[PDB]
């Protein structure tokens, strides 16, 4: 059984989860906004 | 086996000023998304002095919104990751 797919899990790093696709990716698609 | 001083060139002169007919490309470049490059970053034990902020304003406006999420040609991340390597 692999472990990918599931997001990360370490809030002890600072506060929010580490994840791997947030403001970085979530905004790289945002560009899909119609000007 | 030749006059050597044969001053001349190919009679091609084929200019063909075709416009940027970008359709069904076929050059070297895989299709990857955002964090997708995060994997590229790891695949290179090099690393030294790169800027993650430059990739943001470089891959964020080269982004191509598609249902398969955002997709960009590895030729932009390879030129954006190789132009910031001091």
């Amino acid at each position: 059984n692999l472990d990918s797919n599931m997001f990360s899990n370490d809030f002890n790093f600072e506060n929010q989860f580490d994840e791997q696709v947030s403001e970085f990716c979530s905004k790289m698609n945002q560009v899909c906004g119609t000007r | 086996n030749g006059s050597s001083l044969q001053n001349a060139d190919k009679i091609n002169n084929g200019n063909d000023n075709d416009n940027d007919n970008d359709v069904v490309p076929s050059k070297e470049g895989s299709l990857l998304r955002c964090s997708e490059i995060w994997d590229r970053i790891t695949t290179h034990p090099k690393y030294s002095d790169i800027d993650v902020d430059g990739l943001c304003s470089e891959l964020m406006a080269k982004a191509k919104c598609s249902e398969r999420g955002v997709v960009i040609n590895a030729e932009d991340v390879q030129l954006a990751l190789n132009k910031h390597m001091n």
